């Protein structure tokens, strides 16, 4: 390893992505993490722990997609699947304007672009999640509140079974103690994977992830002193976000096939179309 | 076409 003019502009390329992941996402993981342990100047989150502190929660948080105009499900997994819809979609316009900030991307075909963020979007969703997640629950309403692991579960089927993966992810990756820093790279390198079906012009987004993938390795080996593997166990996590977005979507199926026509925003039916 | 909505933000 070395410091010649190449590293130079890895090292200027990972500033230029960290300083605008802080400013494409709420909650980045620093603040997460701070909240989650006590210790922020910030209120404290409202903890939603059962049904009974639930109810309380939906009027003492401030949620950003709800109203005292609209109903409104009476099914409380219906309400929080909602919730989370539009988590989602909000979700979807950070990532394309983080998407836009890559240095390239918004120089391949318009239709590639389409591609990789319609594959993108819910691994790095993922991804990103785990920075709001321990083992006990998980950050929600830009980090105002706090839903236990266990009354996830909880909902009725199929509705229980949709955050377990997730946080069965979240411990694992949480282990590997990336910062926003790291992850500002790692979910570029996501965006432009060059095997996403029906690219039409993949060498230019070959190149692009080729120095996203520098970039990451010496991000990750000047961050991280005490972790001799840390770049390969992270590129195998790209292989468990895959599954978790397919296991997610066929989980996807039981609703729908089963559930009361509660239907899904046209942009999140977009991205599911064709998936896998 | 099969993504109007994904074209559009991308597209602004
Ligand atoms: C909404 C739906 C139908 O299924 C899902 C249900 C729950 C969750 C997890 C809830 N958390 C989020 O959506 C979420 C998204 C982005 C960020 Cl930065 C934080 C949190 C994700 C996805 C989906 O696949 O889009």
């Amino acid at each position: 390893m070395q410091l010649n003019p190449e590293s130079a502009d890895l090292r200027a390329l990972a500033k230029h992505l960290y300083d605008s992941y802080i400013k494409s996402f709420p909650l980045t993981k620093a603040k997460a993490r701070a909240i989650l342990t006590g210790k922020t100047t910030d209120k404290s989150p409202f903890v939603i722990y059962d049904m009974n502190s639930l109810m309380m929660g939906e009027d003492k948080i401030k949620f950003k997609h709800i109203t005292p105009l609209q109903e409104q499900s009476k099914e409380v997994a219906i309400r929080i699947f909602q919730g989370c819809q539009f988590r989602s979609v909000e979700a979807v316009q950070e990532i394309t304007e983080y998407a836009k900030s890559i240095p390239g991307f918004v120089n391949l075909d318009l239709n590639d672009q389409v591609t990789l963020l319609k594959y993108g979007v819910h691994e790095i969703i993922y991804t990103m999640l785990a920075s709001l997640m321990n083992k006990d629950g998980v950050l929600i309403s830009e980090g105002q509140g706090f839903m236990t692991r266990e009354f996830l579960k909880s909902l009725r089927k199929p509705f229980g079974d949709f955050m377990e993966p997730k946080f069965e992810f979240a411990v694992k990756f949480n282990a590997l103690e990336l910062d926003d820093s790291d992850l500002a790279i790692f979910i570029a390198v996501i965006i432009l994977s060059g095997d996403r079906p029906g690219l039409l012009n993949v060498k230019p987004i070959e190149d692009i992830q080729d120095n996203l993938l520098q970039a990451l390795e010496l991000q990750l080996k000047l961050n991280h002193p005490e972790s001799s593997q840390l770049f390969a166990k992270l590129l195998q996590k790209m292989t468990d976000l895959r599954q978790i977005v397919t296991e997610h979507v066929q989980l996807l199926q039981v609703i729908k096939k089963t559930e009361t026509d509660m239907s899904l925003h046209p942009l999140l039916q977009e991205i599911y179309k064709d998936l896998y | 076409e099969r993504h109007k909505i994904l074209h559009r933000l991308l597209q602004e």
